[PDB]
């Protein structure tokens, strides 16, 4: 598994310092110079998401592809990484393998669409959920650049994608070669000999049929890589949960709430109680642009890690020790977590 | 006054529901019987469920000194409570400073320890002549309260109380001590200790009135009833009328905003008040026989799509069907929310300046209007496998040189 | 954001140390300024901490230079997409504000041809020799069997230059006639 | 530097809770030990 | 640590230093091939 972005959050400085409250508002305008810099400083980190999810997307396109069967390319099976057809590819996009890996993991609907409404009539209690807490606490969860309609379209290219041969120089030849041939160049590289009972066809795809198949049973949390993939879902959400969980700090106040403040002291300490409020949530939300950068740029220097492996061993066969799993490497394929 | 192009995240009177009980007039009756109590024979009336008149406390007495801590006099006077804790007793004036809390003096020691665990005021007050409350004789107060013991009766031990509790030498003298520093001697029982306790006492001289101090506490969560300032019932008193809207709401001594919504019977029914893990209100159990969800006021967000070339904007209100939008050009709803200020013109690119997240853009179609585009997935070059005895191939016939900077 | 974090109240009377001085008493002044030098400490082990970030950060992206120096500009790469866009030729570095700024000259192709291209040419002979193509595509004259390169089309006769001897296979063509002259007797 | 945060007394009159046990009212002492809870928790935050 | 004069040092002999590619197997011998016959081996290499 390789991350290649954070989920994008913004922040509106005067709702999750003063919850809609006229009288913390007035005192926020003293401030407000301190706001306008985490506004500016959070539309930056997602506008350099923008750029780096699109510069991912142009290092992994494929200039030329040829067309593959539904399985049984040749002997060998490639349906669990093909979208389902019954008569052509319908119903969706994704192939099998992404709905078994979606599937296994939780993950929190964002709903981009009607994410107001729903958190508006449903959840009775759910609605401090982290999805539903955000017209709350005045954050709010931003989209991703492409859908993954597109986003799926990009990997399903590198199913069928050519390249020049196999024992041609450069980059700049495509050859229709058929996935079985294929594959038997990429087994005689690494010392097979092609004299090996007609390189024991049956016996050969039976064994890439069968490992392949039993793939489904890697997603579990014992899974090294899949562990990752559920790590990956947990800090974004606990990015969301800290943002939430402090906005019931006192920070030295009598409460958090700034409607008991209102409703227990005077109007000349009440001003003193507020303040340690305001003071108070915009050093913490200091700590989240600080926090979200950081996270921005990791994301950001994986994704040329992501795009290095698409080019070095999945578009083409790689000769490095380890870099591309265990045992001599002979293909690789890529799909969206 | 300039901004570059890009979607920027930018930025209705809430009214109050009031749902209080019936109850009856709080009594104060105790207070105005009987020779005032001294400052170790403190008398203690506990309020819940009941209304006081300000009007009448404010006539019957003249407050001299009102140290607050943790809420003030006007809160008290203007919110509903759940408990109300007064300890009063016959306090000099000219002694106002050692009941002060730090105070190196007696009175914390022997005679009357406050407690800070809730909000309390401290008032000292004195009488009007008027007013009908039996003066005590000269004032008193507990100077030495000790356990003797030894072989020899040798070592003394003192007897310190707690905080809003009574002192052990109390019962020497309840109503006063008729000589300046009169002593008392008792017998400890065995189940009690056992020894030889003393104690001293100290007769201040009478004032020409009456002064009295009082501490009163407050306490919210402990109960379902309320101790209220008459007043009106008004029209705030229900919320059937009013689902849907964002209230400041005052509750039999909760107060808080809220949005009331109608749901399923969940909890206790005693209890009134369902909460969840954080001690939020989430539940309320209504006199009307319903029960209703509180949920926190939320509000729409909006960002602005801008395009600083042709000084083009539209409004993007994330994650909100264009149905709410109407209710609270033309809208239209896209894959990221409603948009107002876009027109679908069936339009499709291959890229550009501004995406709205999801394949969506949005172009300034030349000839002065946005326009809602799709993003469209640009299909690689599907090389046409003919039919052979070997694999076709492509070759080129013309090249460039492109740099790639870095 | 060093610069502005100095006009932070802090929850003082003001941010200036003037101002708290000109209107407080010498017992509450101290209260005041405390409030300003326990904040101010706080900002500047944000920037200190945050400073350790970016720094390691750079350390690293250095390696990362002067592994790209050594590969793209020192010598050819045979990465893929490492060194620029298409197949890498020569690439060229030059100093640009806090770092290196490189120039990636690649070969792209504008124009394609379609050819048939088999994929190697067997001797009709017992024991045969199979010829395989070397750095390029043995293309029909479209029999003649030709070669050509991978990246430029231009077919060339087949010599031993442009040949190499592999394992027959019954995905090769046969030759019954119009031998290559490496694959003669 | 997890350490040396201890030493802080955010404001309050004594880092040590004993000073501030041994040189304040019960009203006050309640004030001053939650500096050093809000405090020593925020530093804490920093750590992780 | 270094001047904008000392820093574009390294880089200037950077262009030059064709005659330290040397091609063969190995790095450590040097070949003082011009670069318009390095870019024909660079083009021969990739197929042309
Ligand atoms: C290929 O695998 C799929 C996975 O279920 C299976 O249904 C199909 O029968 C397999 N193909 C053949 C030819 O058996
Ligand atoms: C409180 O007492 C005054 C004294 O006359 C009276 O006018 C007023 O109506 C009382 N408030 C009530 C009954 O709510
Ligand atoms: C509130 O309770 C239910 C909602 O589930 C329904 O009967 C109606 O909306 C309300 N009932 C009454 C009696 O108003
Ligand atoms: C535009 O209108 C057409 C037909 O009215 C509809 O099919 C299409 O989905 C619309 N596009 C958007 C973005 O709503």
């Amino acid at each position: 598994y390789i991350e290649t972005s954070i989920q994008k959050v913004t922040v509106d400085c005067k709702q999750y310092v003063c919850n809609g409250f006229t009288r913390c508002e007035k005192l926020l305008v003293e401030y407000g110079q301190f706001c306008s810099k985490i506004n500016q400083a959070l539309h930056g980190a997602n506008l350099r998401q923008d750029e780096s999810v699109y510069s991912l997307y142009s290092n992994i396109k494929t200039t030329s592809t040829q067309t593959l069967e539904y399985g049984l390319n040749g002997d060998f099976n490639l349906t669990l990484l093909q979208v389902p057809q019954i008569g052509g590819s319908p119903s969706g996009y994704r192939s099998a393998i992404e709905d078994l890996l979606f599937d296994k993991v939780t993950i929190a609907d964002p709903g981009y669409m009607q994410g107001y409404d729903d958190c508006m009539k449903q959840g009775p209690q759910s609605a401090r959920d982290l999805i539903c807490a955000q017209y709350v606490s005045g954050y709010k969860v931003l989209p991703p650049l492409y859908d993954p309609n597109m986003e799926a379209a990009y990997t399903s290219s590198l199913l069928g994608s050519i390249a020049g041969a196999g024992w041609t120089a450069g980059l700049s030849s495509f050859a229709a070669i058929p996935f079985a041939q294929s594959m038997f160049y990429r087994l005689n590289g690494v010392g097979i000999t092609q004299q090996v009972l007609s390189e024991n066809q049956k016996l050969i795809a039976n064994k890439f049929n069968q490992a392949l198949g039993a793939m489904q049973t890697g997603f579990t949390t014992s899974n090294q890589a899949f562990s990752k993939v559920q790590d990956a879902v947990n800090a974004n959400a606990q990015a969301l949960s800290k943002l939430a969980s402090e906005l019931s700090n006192t920070f030295g106040a009598i409460s958090s709430s700034i409607s008991d403040i209102l409703a227990r002291l005077d109007t000349a300490e009440q001003d003193a109680q507020i303040d340690r409020l305001i003071n108070g949530r915009l050093t913490s939300l200091n700590a989240f642009v600080s926090q979200q950068l950081v996270r921005s740029e990791t994301a950001a220097r994986s994704a040329q890690l992501a795009s290095d492996k698409v080019n070095e061993c999945v578009k083409s066969q790689s000769k490095r020790n380890g870099f591309c799993g265990s045992g001599t490497h002979i293909v690789s394929f890529v799909v969206n977590a | 006054f300039e901004v570059d192009t890009g979607v920027y995240s930018v930025s209705s009177a809430i009214g109050t529901f009031i749902e209080q009980p019936n109850a009856t007039e709080c009594d104060f009756s105790p207070m105005f019987k009987g020779v005032a109590p001294q400052v170790y024979n403190f008398k203690r009336l506990v309020f819940s469920n009941c209304n006081y008149n300000l009007t009448k406390l404010l006539s019957l007495f003249a407050v001299d000194e009102f140290s607050c801590n943790g809420i003030s006099p006007d809160a008290i006077a203007r919110g509903c409570y759940s408990t109300l804790t007064v300890d009063y007793f016959a306090y000099p004036l000219s002694m106002k400073s050692y009941i002060r809390p730090g105070s190196a003096g007696n009175i914390p020691l022997y005679n009357y320890k406050q407690s800070f665990a809730h909000p309390t005021c401290r008032v000292l007050a004195s009488v009007p002549p008027n007013v009908t409350i039996t003066k005590p004789e000269a004032y008193g107060y507990i100077s030495k309260c000790s356990r003797l013991t030894g072989d020899y009766q040798h070592i003394e031990t003192p007897l310190y109380i707690n905080p809003g509790e009574y002192s052990i030498c109390r019962d020497f003298a309840p109503l006063g001590f008729s000589e300046d520093g009169q002593v008392f001697k008792r017998t400890l029982t065995q189940f009690e200790g056992g020894g030889l306790l003393i104690g001293v006492g100290t007769r201040v001289p009478m004032t020409a009135n009456l002064e009295m101090g009082f501490v009163i506490s407050v306490q919210y969560g402990a109960g379902t009833d309320s101790v209220c300032p008459m007043l009106d019932l008004g029209e705030s008193s229900t919320i059937t009328n009013r689902l849907g809207k964002c209230v400041d709401y005052s509750l039999y001594g909760v107060t808080g905003r809220g949005v009331f919504q109608n749901c399923t019977a969940v909890g206790v029914k005693q209890q009134r008040f369902v909460y969840d893990s954080f001690d939020n209100l989430v539940g309320y159990y209504s006199d009307d026989g319903n029960y209703y969800c509180v949920r926190p006021c939320v509000s729409v967000p909006v960002s602005v799509i801008y395009d600083k070339s042709t000084n083009l904007h539209a409004t993007l209100f994330g994650s909100v069907a264009c149905e709410h939008v109407t209710t609270m050009n033309a809208p239209l709803q896209t894959a990221v929310g409603c948009v107002i200020g876009l027109s679908n013109n069936s339009l499709v690119v291959s890229e550009c300046k501004l995406p709205l997240g999801q394949s969506l853009c949005a172009v300034p179609s030349v000839s002065s209007q946005f326009q809602l585009a799709v993003l469209n997935y640009t299909s690689p070059i599907v090389l046409t496998p003919i039919n052979s005895s070997g694999f076709t191939a492509a070759i080129p016939t013309n090249f460039s040189f492109s740099v790639t900077q870095e | 954001k060093l610069a502005s974090e100095l006009s932070n109240t802090f929850g003082a009377i003001s941010s200036s140390i003037s101002d708290i001085l000109a209107r407080l008493d010498t017992a509450e002044q101290d209260a005041q300024i405390d409030r300003l030098i326990n904040g101010r400490l706080t900002s500047l082990n944000a920037f200190v901490s945050q400073q350790l970030v970016r720094s390691e950060t750079a350390a690293r992206s250095a390696q990362l230079a002067s592994d790209k120096v050594n590969e793209c500009v020192k010598s050819q790469s045979k990465r893929n997409g490492f060194c620029g866009s298409g197949t890498h030729i020569v690439s060229f570095v030059v100093n640009a504000p806090n770092g290196f700024y490189f120039f990636h000259v690649g070969y792209v192709p504008t124009n394609y041809t379609n050819v048939t291209a088999a994929y190697g040419l067997c001797n009709n002979n017992n024991p045969p020799l199979c010829i395989a193509p070397i750095d390029g595509y043995f293309i029909t004259n479209q029999t003649e069997w030709y070669y050509t390169g991978s990246s430029f089309f231009k077919p060339e006769p087949i010599t031993q230059a442009n040949s190499r001897y592999v394992s027959s296979d019954v995905k090769f063509e046969k030759l019954e006639n119009n031998l290559p002259p490496p694959l003669l007797e």
